[PDB]
RNA sequence: GCGGGGAAAGGAAACAUCUUAGUACCCGCAGGAAGGGAAGCCAACAGGGACCCCCUGAGUAGGGGCGACCGAAAGGGGGAUA
RNA sequence: CUCGGCUUAGUUUUGCCGGGGGAACGCGCCGGCCACUGGCCGGCAAGGCUAAGCACGUCCCGAGUCCGAUAGCGCACUAGUA
RNA sequence: CACGGGCCGGGGAGUUCACGGCCGUGGCGAGCCUAAGGGGUUCAACCCCGGAGGCGUAGGGAAACCGACAGCCCGCAGCGGGGCAACCCGCGAGGGGCGGGGUCUUAAAGGGCCCGUAGUCACGGCCGUGAGACCAGAAACCGGGCGAUCUAGCCCUGGGCAGG
RNA sequence: AGACCAAUCAAGCCCGGUGAUAGCUGGUUCCCCCCGAAGCGGGUCUCAGCCCGGCCUCCCCGGAGGCGGCCGGCGGGGUAGAGUACUGAUCGGGGCCCCGGUCAAACUCCGAACCUGCCAGCGCCGUAGAAGGGGGGAGGCGGGGGCGGUGGGGUAAGCCUCCGCUCCGAGACGGGAACAACCGAGACCGGGGUUAAGGCCCCCAAGUGCGGGCUUAGUGU
RNA sequence: UGAAUCCUGGCCACUGGCGGUACGUGAACCCCGGGUACAACCGGGCGAAGCGCCGCUGAAGGCCGGGGGCCCU
RNA sequence: UCGUUGCGGGUCCGCUUACCCGCCGCAAGGCGGGGACAGCGGCAGGCGGGCUGUUCGGCUGGGGCGGCACACCCCUGAAAAGAUAUCGGGGGUGCCCAAAGCUCGGCUCAGGCGGGUCAGAAAUCCGCCGUAGAGUGUAAGGGCAAAAGCCGGGCUGACUGGGCCCUUGAACGCAAGGGGCCCAGGCGGGAAACCGGGGCCUAGAGAACGCUCGUGCCCCCACCAGUGGGGGCCGGGCAUGACAGAAAAGUUACCCUAGGAAUAACCGGCUCGUCGCGGGUGAGAGUCCCCAUCGACCCCGCGGUUUGGUACCCAGACGUCGUCUCUUCCCAUCCUGGCGGUGCAGCAGCCGCCAAGGGUGGGGCUGCCCGCCCAUUAAAGGGGAACGUGAGAUGGGU
RNA sequence: GCCCCUAACCCGGCCAUAGGCGCCGGUGCUACACCCGGUCUCAUCAGAACCCGGAAGUUAAGGCCGGCGCCGCGCUCGGGAGUACUGGGCUCCGCGAGGGCCCGGGAAACCGGCGUGCUGGGAGGGGGC
């Protein structure tokens, strides 16, 4: 929660994740980042630009540059619902589907996380089943 | 990306071999006795790799100086260096060109 | 990995084969008359800033394994690594 | 010349231990010189014989992020001799 | 002896300062590169003085493969002057 | 259309010491050289003395400790023999290889270092490292002093502000 | 207001440490003669520095072989092409098979030119000293142009990054209108002669040169 | 903080401050044991503030979003 | 906590004379309060940017963010010897395994077919075919069929002491790491040959100083001997991933110095994806009718006018937006001159060609440029000149 | 002993001209087999295999030899083809990517033709010394 926005943009923008979880400093989920929180607010934002045409006059700092950087918790979704390694499918389908926000959190039962759940998964549920080496538990 | 160097580590087309050279390979070249002055060529044979000549060496023309044991011990030259190669008959040829 | 207890292993002193105890290698305590030990109290005392060096960032996820075979018969010590891995399972 | 207080720049190709350096500088106190000087010494079972200064021992022993670098003493030859 | 600190090549071993503890007495005490024990060897701390032989240059004398008025001391001259 | 110089005169930049490596010469040579210092002088010169000490003459090993060649082969120069010459043959310093020896490690074998002669002192040169180190150049940091006639603040004691 | 503290203040001034240090910038003074580079590889808090090699130079030892070329004998190789047979891609026809077609940097049954190892010869260099070895001093460790690998990337670039010959840097001179590296060609000094590239209507040395054909746009030169 | 006037909401998780019985941790001194003809040395005990822990504090620095059914989360 | 710290009585009580605080006094000393506390000195722990010194890495199609192309491995690039780069392409590594290690023997895999009780696509059984289409820990490439795969028997060589070579590191200096061949000691498997110093091969990897452990009838510690302790040689480990090894966070628009056109911003150069403009094509629209007017899907170009790409010149300096003023040039022409077509009745409109002599204005809004708008107008075109022109101005924005 | 000639058997080299499918023949004193048994050595669920002891039966199968056909494979053969590609030179063409000329090398697929194991040592058999 506490790291850069810097350190993870590129992952979101260039699309190499669909998603992060945020870890709190026990392990636990703080909350959801997606690109949808950097659309929803700008309080991660910060102009930059090449070096102003600093010509005939006394201006002593030409170029732009970004020296507070944004902290993850401030922007990401607080409060997110998370999932057990027995819950229903379904249930996070029906949230993927309803809010577009395609990473759930997973945790094991002292709330530790433990992995997550993207639409990728969720589509191969209801397409060929269980991962390989996998077996579906109980609901 | 620099180039790695393992020990074998341009060597896909060299330790290739044709459909019609599959499996072990004849036994003559083990019964070949070699004695210091002989000339011998470096033939990597690829199904025992752990006891060949480094890659550069395939195609040298080396001198049989002694033996220890049941390898051979040649002497031959990398450009200007001379270098030692000591190596198990399966891996070499009679040079009979002189 | 696991590891067995107990080994037949060359003993350099009986000149011979015999079996041997295995146990994790553990370190001794540091004495404080060591010389070393004795040079770093002398550079502690007195005023400035830390003397040595102190490393902080550290890289290695596992250490070397290192058992201690102990032979039955004459008590010789053979002190080996296995080789950068998790702590073997003696069983 | 004697006693005390006492840096940093720079060097270590950064830098803090370290060095620079007990230096620069400051405070006090003497003489035509000052200080030192008459074995609770050094040595090794053989013997030297107050002290200071010069040549050597010697960049040796030793100190030191055992790094940069720092660095004796006894002994020997002299000046002079109480 | 112990603790802190400055220093020293002095290193489990240099000198000292400060805080705390603190002897013995010639049948005694001190030293011999960690401490102790035995032997052997060497000495007598914690009081004072001491010529000569050694440092320096305002000054005096001599010398010079030194400079020769933008040089040589800042100053060859009514220069530490205007 | 990169920067420096208006012009002329004068000035203006690889130095010295210590230590090390190497070179060119010179002296002496299993030895080489004296240092400080002393005596004399026509008085810093010069003559003589001074061998302390340094380097060399033996190495190996952390240390205790131990402690070394003329045997064989190849062969350049050179010399000798033969030959018109070409070249062949023999001896062969130096050079190269082996063998042998000292020592360390090891249970040993093997392996490491070393061994069958040349050093030392000086003068000149080149280069390295330190010293300011070819000459010019920071912003800085530290020591001890000087400053509140300016200005900032405050204190003590004086002065001023038409008319509406 | 980080204002002001004697024209000095994100920490005064004076003198001292002090000739602070500077991998950075500027400067570095007479003549002739001999040879003559480099911007590559590896390591580095390394990327404007430095060290070890490559490349230069000087000296010495050594002592007969050496190799930027060619021919042959005996070997190595998997690129161009080819193929679609292994691994994959791909369009059609016919009954999972057969036939035809389109493809492959990370496919290969085949497979050159070419490069390269040893030996023998040729050629050339070498006793006026090959190979090899020791010692002193470096510079340099920013390269660049042409041509070739559709090199690889990129819309492309007087672009980025490799491989090879040559040239500029460090190379005068003729031609290219000018012009480091395009063509010709390598310069001690003076003179005579003949050619190279290229040119020969004038500028401008040499042809208003010779045969055939085409163009009517001053196209073009 | 910035005349006056009407007002000044919810939050002590965080960063701070302060208060606190017990418990864990927490230095030197000190005590006990081993060791050493003596020491060096080794182990244990005791254990201050502090820290952990528990509370108070927003006119302390400040913060004030979602989901679900006024309620839960 | 040690000292100051004393005196009586049983850790507690008291006391005063120490010491401390105040009053009076010139001083002497007196009075009151506190009191062995406090205060003060040493030592120790905590809080401690109040103050002092420093570090805040590199590569980089400028820097920064990211990435790690910073140490390794495979394929490709790589051009048939060797070497070979880019923030080139596709991936992987910081492990795991007492077996997944050694050896001996037997066997044959994926898949298909025939038969067979449950029984099934798939269980065990009989037979046939089956070149590997399986497996071989783990990337990729290579190897492997009486095996290098599968099963079973016996084991620990994932061994002690050493040497040589190959690669890392081409020819050509140079770590660590890895691999190969052996000699000696002593074993395992096997009839034997032979093989075993880990894993079928190519990756999984760490100097000095310090510490620790193993080892030796081991060496040394200052005159001699002894005891404790210390040091030494050889080997294993504890770590530097920025991986040939410092121990290290920001911020400066208050900023300063040395430099750099080795390197960005403006203009210029190159390029033209983008931008603007032109052409080919003709599906389709146009009542019929491709081309009066258009022009899907595609394709060929030009300009240098937007934006970008690059980094060649310029950092001891080319004054950074717009506007004002003033001059000139281009034509891809808005009007004015000429001509043609029309889905041109007229009035108007639309489209093409020649043509740059002249014109192209006044206002509202915004710092603008651009654009929108108002009233006119023959029409109220667009571009270039160091984004013309700040040693001419202006200075609203940046 | 020695030399020479020579089937099937034993040990090999090269590892398809040797392999694969189908059809037609040859071979049996000896040699190779199939074959007969399981007391012994050895072996397993299983005397199938392995191992041991044999010799009644048979050339039906294997092995070896000859022929034909197809697939696969091989070839210093014809064509493909001096084609594709390529080392060196060029003030030669093209707007350009690229092509061309000269000197020197030179494929592959495919089509046709031919081929379908060769060979070393030994035993056994024959002839001589
Ligand atoms: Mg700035
Ligand atoms: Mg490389
Ligand atoms: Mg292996
Ligand atoms: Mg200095
Ligand atoms: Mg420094
Ligand atoms: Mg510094
Ligand atoms: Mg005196
Ligand atoms: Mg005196
Ligand atoms: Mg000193
Ligand atoms: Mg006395
Ligand atoms: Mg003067
Ligand atoms: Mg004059
Ligand atoms: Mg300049
Ligand atoms: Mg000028
Ligand atoms: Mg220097
Ligand atoms: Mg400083
Ligand atoms: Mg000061
Ligand atoms: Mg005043
Ligand atoms: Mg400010
Ligand atoms: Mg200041
Ligand atoms: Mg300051
Ligand atoms: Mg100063
Ligand atoms: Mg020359
Ligand atoms: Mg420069
Ligand atoms: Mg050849
Ligand atoms: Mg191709
Ligand atoms: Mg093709
Ligand atoms: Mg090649
Ligand atoms: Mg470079
Ligand atoms: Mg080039
Ligand atoms: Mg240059
Ligand atoms: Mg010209
Ligand atoms: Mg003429
Ligand atoms: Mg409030
Ligand atoms: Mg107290
Ligand atoms: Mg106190
Ligand atoms: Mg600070
Ligand atoms: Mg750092
Ligand atoms: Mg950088
Ligand atoms: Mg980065
Ligand atoms: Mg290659
Ligand atoms: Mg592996
Ligand atoms: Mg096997
Ligand atoms: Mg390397
Ligand atoms: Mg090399
Ligand atoms: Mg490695
Ligand atoms: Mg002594
Ligand atoms: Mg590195
Ligand atoms: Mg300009
Ligand atoms: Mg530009
Ligand atoms: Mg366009
Ligand atoms: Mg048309
Ligand atoms: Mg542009
Ligand atoms: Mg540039
Ligand atoms: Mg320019
Ligand atoms: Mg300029
Ligand atoms: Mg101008
Ligand atoms: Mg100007
Ligand atoms: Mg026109
Ligand atoms: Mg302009
Ligand atoms: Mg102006
Ligand atoms: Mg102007
Ligand atoms: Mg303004
Ligand atoms: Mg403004
Ligand atoms: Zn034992």
């Amino acid at each position: 929660a506490i790291e850069k926005v810097s350190k993870i943009f590129h992952k979101l923008v260039g699309g190499e994740v669909d998603g992060y979880v945020v870890l709190n400093r026990e392990g636990g989920a703080a909350g959801i980042l997606t690109v949808w929180n950097f659309l929803k607010s700008r309080r991660w934002f910060r102009g930059s630009g090449e070096p102003r045409a600093i010509f005939g006059t006394r201006v002593t700092r030409g170029e732009s540059k970004p020296r507070g950087v944004a902290r993850v918790w401030r922007i990401m979704s607080r409060g997110v619902a998370v999932a057990n390694p027995d819950t229903p499918i379904t249930d996070v389908a029906r949230y993927m589907a309803t809010f577009g926000i395609y990473v759930v959190p997973v945790v094991d039962r002292n709330g530790k996380v433990i992995g997550a759940v993207t639409a990728w998964d969720v589509l191969h549920a209801y397409l060929y089943g269980p991962k390989e080496g996998r077996e579906d538990v109980e609901v | 990306v620099k180039r790695t160097h393992g020990y074998r580590y341009k060597s896909r087309k060299l330790l290739s071999k044709a459909p019609r050279e599959r499996g072990m390979s004849g036994l003559s070249r083990l019964l070949y006795e070699y004695k210091p002055g002989d000339k011998v060529v470096i033939d990597i044979d690829p199904t025992f790799i752990s006891t060949a000549p480094h890659r550069r060496y395939q195609g040298k023309v080396g001198v049989v100086i002694g033996t220890r044991g049941r390898a051979y011990v040649i002497e031959t030259y990398i450009g200007d260096k001379k270098k030692i190669i000591i190596t198990t008959p399966e891996h070499l040829r009679p040079h009979l060109g002189g | 990995m696991k590891f067995p207890k107990s080994v037949n292993m060359y003993c350099p002193r009986c000149n011979t084969y015999t079996q041997h105890s295995v146990s994790n290698y553990h370190g001794g305590q540091r004495r404080s008359l060591a010389e070393g030990q004795r040079r770093y109290e002398r550079k502690l005392k007195g005023y400035g800033s830390t003397p040595k060096p102190k490393q902080k960032r550290f890289a290695k996820v596992n250490k070397k394994v290192t058992l201690v075979f102990t032979c039955t018969k004459c008590g010789y010590k053979i002190v080996k690594s296995l080789g950068r891995m998790k702590k073997v399972e003696l069983v």
